[PDB]
């Protein structure tokens, strides 16, 4: 069992938020490397407005994908640009086509990838960036690949990215270890979408128990310093 | 003239509940938890009823429910986890509170511990139905585990299984029905936990010393109001700092993934908060008996007052039992940690020994120790 | 184009931690590939280099991006 | 009297804040959420539509 | 004193200490809120959506 | 129960200050940490032993469950 590091995170800090250009940059890796075989069912374009996209940006994006609508008047489906409401596209009509286009492997939905694994991103840099050869001593059937990271270290997915495997728009260098911290930004943004509120509120908080818990204290105390000093004596017959 | 507090039905109720209730002067924060249980209730209840607002049973909904909730729910995600961490932050009150009642001879009221036990099962039920309702893969397993568990009872535990489920399996009837059994429980446990005031009142709280504090009872209104509500948002603090800032902290990365009949997870445990059961059952290499000792880790609360071999009521002036109740809280937290590890060397040996020794502390070394200080202080 | 990654595994791995468990790895390499049929493996020992590399590294690769 | 007074005072004042926000969650929770804000809001077009044409 | 004028002023009748607690609850959630705010935006500055949008 | 009729009591007296004549933390510090010093010293070697007796047992049998992970040379 090989345990993930754990990376200084821009947001590992208590009241540390994401940095949100990282978001943007993760979005698209996903967007251009992932979402060919990896769903995204609970995130949505509006999603992305207001944290790493403008509104005409999210809309223009939603714009360069087909997404089936409903019947027609002659009862037909038919393909229309997307919108901000639609969901992000899915890559396979049903979990079937997915594991027959994978080897057998279904890749799973990333909306909760981060949430839904003991390490989270960390887990999840050290997948992308972990694959070796295989160690003396082991032998991986074909269409397996070895992760150290993984269990079972022999895993279905291809390394996904590597040097220069998109372009970034704000110019970064597109090296491996880039494109996958971008990326695990992202997926921690797809799984936590309230991080930066939460955190806000955590703020918040923590001002006010600074606050009020010295302030019911000497509430409490000044109600009870007429037990707390109170004298007592006895004076039997 | 009449002062309408104390002459108006319903306010005279409320009056010798929580104003003119006469309490002791000297009871310490871990009288706190009892105002801490009903608060939690009471939050259980409000953020539960606005998740069933939005939630819903079915089994093709109810994951994607909660993923609505928590993600486009105006503060939904909020309300979702101060549930989840409100149900966390019950337990740690009930545990205290027990303690507190076994250290200090609580128990002797008989009518309100037994109610008290009442309420542990029920608010235990509540709290295992609530959790499959996310149907996430540990909503599935564990309901899975936990009530194939009830199949070794004697001629009857297959039909039994299969009547609560309402099919072959854990599937779409077993969820809905949990979800009206979690729905109406709590308000039931707030009943219980009436008739539980009403007994407890019948004598008024015991207190650290164990003797009867009637000479020196002040009035519940101003000082144990406002204890109470110290205590109440020192425990707000703490549950805000898990929802805030440790969301996840005490539950399982394995249900954000939904639910799959056909891949189990590597581990299946209950929630933390059961742990210490599923490690004694776990002990036992027999399925009935392993069922058996899961419930009576329980049920042997109901024996402590006939297990009260003291003169003393409390545990304030008794060095070795004690030492005897702090074995005991450590070997409850070591059947927390065994019950959150796999079976294998060398968790299970060690689980043997602390399901063991929890019985031997409880049933032996507990009323044996009791009468050791008994001839000490010469009684 | 180069990686942070490449160079701050290369440094990382100059550690000591990582100096053993590297000769650690490759006695299991000299003898699981010596041994003509066996059930070994050399899994564990590239988990020890493994683990010590990427502690160092997860201290050092967030700068240079 | 104000010393004493002030402490239950900005007690109050916390307290209240507190409050408030408390329930106004709670209250938003039931608006209408984010998704039904997206959807059923605006079906916004353009003259996109031809002239005689009931699109 | 000063806090002898705010009683004998503000506190010593409940529905002017209630008032002076309304106004309070007013002013406060306007001064807290802008500080924490300050605060959160500091610590994470640059960071944010705000920060970065006006290149977009 | 009720005041008024919970026992018989003679020859008491108690003796009480108002709250705006008194403080609510006098001697904070300087008699709250000694007390707490006493109150630690009182109950220390009855409740602590037992949760370190449960650090041992928890620390050997995590480093001992991992040393049967290992691979021993056979
Ligand atoms: C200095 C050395 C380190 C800190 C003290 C260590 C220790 O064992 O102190 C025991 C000592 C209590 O001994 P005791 O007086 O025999 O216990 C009476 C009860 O604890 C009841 O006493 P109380 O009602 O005055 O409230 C104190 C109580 C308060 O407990 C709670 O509020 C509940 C805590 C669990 C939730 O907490 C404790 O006594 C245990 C420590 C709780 C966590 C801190 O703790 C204190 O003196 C009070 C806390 C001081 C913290 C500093
Ligand atoms: C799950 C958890 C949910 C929350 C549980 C809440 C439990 C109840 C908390 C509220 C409550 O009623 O507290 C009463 C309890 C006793 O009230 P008190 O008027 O300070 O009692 C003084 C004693 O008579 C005699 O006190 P002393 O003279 O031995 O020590 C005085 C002072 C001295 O402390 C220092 O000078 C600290 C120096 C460092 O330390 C304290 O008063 C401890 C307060 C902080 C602990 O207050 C606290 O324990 C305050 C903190 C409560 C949070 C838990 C801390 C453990
Ligand atoms: C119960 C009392 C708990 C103690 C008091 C904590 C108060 C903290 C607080 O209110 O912080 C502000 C926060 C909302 O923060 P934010 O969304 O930025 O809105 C600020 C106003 N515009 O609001 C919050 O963090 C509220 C968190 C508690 C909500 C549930 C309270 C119990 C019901
Ligand atoms: C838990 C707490 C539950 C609520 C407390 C119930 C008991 C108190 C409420 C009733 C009350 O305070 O009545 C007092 C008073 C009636 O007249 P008064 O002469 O002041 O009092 C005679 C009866 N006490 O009431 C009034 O005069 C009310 C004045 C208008 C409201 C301000
Ligand atoms: C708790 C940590 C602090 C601690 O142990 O303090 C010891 C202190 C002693 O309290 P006292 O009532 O004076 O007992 C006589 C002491 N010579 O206080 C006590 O011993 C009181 C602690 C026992 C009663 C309160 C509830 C404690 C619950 C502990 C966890 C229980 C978990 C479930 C157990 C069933
Ligand atoms: C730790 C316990 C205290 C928590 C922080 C203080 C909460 C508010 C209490 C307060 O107003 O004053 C606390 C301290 C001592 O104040 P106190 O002893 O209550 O009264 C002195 C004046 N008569 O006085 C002060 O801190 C300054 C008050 C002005
Ligand atoms: C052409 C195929 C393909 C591409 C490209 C791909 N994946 Fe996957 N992925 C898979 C398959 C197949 C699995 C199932 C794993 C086996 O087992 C998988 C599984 C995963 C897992 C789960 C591993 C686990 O612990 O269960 C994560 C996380 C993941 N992918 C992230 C990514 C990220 C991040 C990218 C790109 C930036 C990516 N994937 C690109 C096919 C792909
Ligand atoms: C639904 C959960 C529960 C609630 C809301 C609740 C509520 C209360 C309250 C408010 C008190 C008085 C304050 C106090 O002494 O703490 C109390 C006392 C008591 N409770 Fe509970 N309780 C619950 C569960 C239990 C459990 C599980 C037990 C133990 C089996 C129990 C046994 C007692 C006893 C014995 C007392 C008297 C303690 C004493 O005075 O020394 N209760 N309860
Ligand atoms: C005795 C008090 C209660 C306890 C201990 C309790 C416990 C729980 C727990 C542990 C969960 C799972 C939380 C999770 O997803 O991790 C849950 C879910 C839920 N509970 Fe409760 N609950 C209580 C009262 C209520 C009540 C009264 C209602 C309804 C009015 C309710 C409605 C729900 C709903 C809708 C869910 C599913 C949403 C979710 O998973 O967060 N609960 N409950």
């Amino acid at each position: 069992e090989l345990h993930a590091p754990s990376y200084p995170w821009s947001h590992r800090g208590l009241l540390s938020s994401l940095d949100h250009t990282s978001i943007r940059r993760g979005f698209q890796v996903y967007k251009q490397v992932c979402s060919s075989c990896h769903s995204m069912d609970y995130v949505a374009y509006r999603h992305l407005v207001g944290v790493c996209y403008t509104e005409e940006e999210a809309k223009a994006l939603a714009e360069e994908v087909e997404v089936q609508d409903g019947p027609n008047e002659d009862g037909e489906m038919f393909m229309r640009p997307g919108k901000l409401s639609d969901y992000f596209p899915k890559p396979y009509p049903n979990p079937e086509a997915a594991r027959a286009a994978n080897n057998g492997a279904l890749p799973p939905d990333l909306s909760y990838i981060v949430r839904a694994r003991h390490g989270g991103e960390d887990y999840v840099f050290s997948l992308l960036t972990g694959y070796c050869e295989p160690p003396t001593g082991v032998s991986l059937r074909e269409g397996l690949y070895f992760n150290p990271y993984f269990p079972g270290q022999a895993i279905a997915m291809a390394p996904p990215i590597y040097n220069e495997v998109l372009e970034f728009d704000d110019g970064t260098p597109a090296t491996m270890s880039q494109v996958a911290k971008d990326v695990c930004t992202f997926l921690r943004w797809a799984s936590e979408p309230e991080h930066d509120h939460r955190k806000r509120m955590g703020l918040k908080m923590l001002m006010m128990m600074g606050l009020l818990l010295p302030l019911v204290y000497a509430m409490k105390r000044h109600k009870w310093s007429v037990l707390k000093s109170r004298k007592l004596a006895y004076r039997p017959p | 003239m009449t002062n309408i507090r104390k002459s108006h039905p319903l306010m005279k109720i409320i009056n010798n509940a929580f104003i003119d209730l006469p309490a002791p002067s000297n009871i310490s924060s871990w009288w706190n938890f009892g105002s801490l249980l009903g608060i939690c209730l009471i939050l259980q209840i409000l953020t539960g009823l606005f998740l069933a607002m939005h939630y819903t049973s079915d089994t093709t909904t109810a994951f994607s429910s909660v993923t609505h909730i928590c993600r486009d729910v105006n503060y939904g995600w909020v309300i979702r986890y101060l549930h989840a961490n409100g149900a966390s932050m019950f337990f740690i009150c009930l545990f205290i509170h027990v303690g507190r009642g076994l250290y200090y001879g609580s128990y002797m009221f008989l009518e309100t511990w037994n109610i008290g036990v009442v309420l542990l099962f029920t608010v235990m039920a509540t709290a295992f139905m609530g959790y499959v309702l996310p149907w996430g893969q540990m909503s599935f397993w564990g309901a899975t585990v936990i009530t194939n568990l009830l199949s070794a009872i004697p001629y009857i535990g297959t039909d039994l299984v299969e009547w609560i489920w309402g099919g072959f399996s854990v599937d779409k009837a077993t969820l809905t029905r949990f979800f009206a059994f979690h729905f109406i429980l709590p308000f039931i446990i707030t009943a219980l936990a009436a008739v539980h005031l009403l007994f407890l009142h019948e004598t008024g709280s015991n207190n650290p010393t164990g003797i009867s504090s009637d000479m020196d009872k002040i009035p519940f209104h101003p000082y144990y109001t406002i204890k109470d509500i110290l205590g109440a948002l020192f425990m707000m603090l703490i549950l805000l700092i898990l929802v805030l800032f440790s969301p996840d902290l005490l539950g399982d990365p394995d249900n954000y993934t939904p639910a799959n009949p056909l891949n189990t997870p590597p581990h299946i445990k209950p929630e933390w908060y059961f742990l210490f059961a599923y490690a004694i059952l776990r002990s036992i290499p027999n399925k009935l008996g392993g069922v058996l000792a899961l419930v009576a880790s329980i049920l042997i609360l109901i024996l402590m007052p006939m297990l009260h071999t003291s003169k003393q009521r409390s545990m304030m002036f008794r060095p070795l039992s004690q030492c005897l109740f702090w074995m005991l809280v450590a070997d409850l937290i070591t059947l927390t940690w065994i019950g959150g590890q796999p079976v294998e060397h060398p968790f299970i040996i060690i689980g043997q020994l602390a399901s063991i020794l929890y019985f031997l502390i409880i049933l032996v070394l507990m009323p044996i120790t009791s009468i050791i200080e008994n001839n000490l202080l010469k009684w | 184009l180069v990686d942070p990654l490449t160079t701050v595994r290369e440094q990382c791995e100059q550690i000591e931690k990582c100096i053993k468990a590297r000769e650690r790895l490759e006695l299991c390499d000299q003898r699981v590939s010596s041994r003509s049929q066996t059930e070994e493996d050399c899994t564990e020992e590239l988990f020890d280099f493994l683990h010590a590399r990427d502690h160092c590294v997860a201290h050092k690769l967030f700068n240079s991006l | 009297k104000g010393f004493s007074y002030l402490i239950t005072a900005t007690t109050t004042v916390g307290v209240a804040y507190a409050a408030k926000n408390a329930v106004s969650q709670f209250v938003s929770s039931m608006s209408a959420s984010a998704d039904v804000l997206a959807m059923s809001k605006i079906e916004i077009k353009l003259s996109d539509i031809p002239e005689g044409k009931n699109m | 004193t000063l806090t002898a004028r705010l009683y004998s002023l503000l506190f010593r009748r409940t529905s002017t200490f209630a008032l002076t607690i309304a106004v309070g609850a007013l002013f406060f959630e306007r001064a807290f809120d802008q500080g924490a705010d300050a605060i959160y935006e500091h610590i994470n500055q640059g960071k944010l959506w705000k920060h970065i949008k006006h290149k977009y | 129960r009720e005041f008024g009729h919970l026992t018989r009591m003679r020859h008491v007296i108690t003796y009480s200050l108002s709250p705006f004549e008194q403080r609510a933390f006098p001697h904070y510090f300087t008699k709250g940490i000694p007390n707490v010093l006493r109150r630690t010293r009182a109950c220390i070697l009855r409740v602590a032993p037992p949760f370190v007796v449960f650090y041992l047992v928890y620390t050997w049998g995590t480093q001992e469950f991992e040393k049967s992970k290992r691979k021993n040379p056979a």
